This record gives C-alpha cells, structure tokens and sequence, in this order.
C-alpha cells in the first residue's frame, strides 16, 4: 500500500 | 472457503432427501460494486505512478525533502493516535 500511498500523494502531487 | 459450502450443500442434501438465491445474486453485484471502484483507483494511481516514473531520472532532489517532513508530520499525528488510545486502555484498566 506504500506503492499505493505514494500513488495517492504524488497523484496529489502531479 | 470449499470446504465449508461443501458440508453446507451436503447439509442441504440431506434435509431436501427461490429468495436466498436471489438475496445471493444481490449480494454478489454489492461486493463488486466496491470493487469497481477499487479498480477505478488502482488505476488511477497506476497512471500517477507511471507519471512519476517519467520524471525518474535525476529531476529534483527537494521533493525528498517534502516526503520527509510529510514523514515527521504523519509520524507525530500516528503517535498522538497511539499515545491517545494507549491511555484509553490504561483508563479501562483503572476501571
């Protein structure tokens, strides 16, 4: 989910 | 998970010797009602980080920065949490 987490926050990012 | 319907339907054998299949077929379209949406997610958070992935070169070394004051932040909120509940279980303890 750590995968996924950076996914949430980055895809929040970019 | 078999093994268990099986005994079930060997139960359901011997006492035979339609609204549960139906109440089934809703439940069965509910599950997957979440999982669509997992999907929906999954994906969207593929396509982010194949975006990132893009940018996975050299790119900028702040946003490390950024992550790791997000780390401190999120540490401190999980350790209130903890701290909170821990004294909730010490309070039932004096109880």
């Amino acid at each position: 989910l750590q995968e996924i987490q950076q996914a949430g926050e980055r895809l929040r990012s970019k | 998970e078999e093994l268990k319907n099986a005994e079930i339907a060997l139960r359901t054998q011997k006492t035979p010797p339609n609204t549960a299949p139906a109440d089934y077929f809703h439940t069965l379209v509910q599950q997957f009602e979440v999982q669509l949406q997992q999907y929906r997610q999954q994906i969207e958070e593929l396509e982010n980080h194949l975006a990132t992935q893009s940018n996975t070169l050299h790119l900028s070394p702040q946003d490390l920065s950024m992550a790791m004051q997000k780390l401190y932040q999120t540490f401190v909120a999980l350790a209130a949490q903890l701290q909170a509940v821990n004294e909730n279980f010490k309070m039932l303890k004096e109880q």
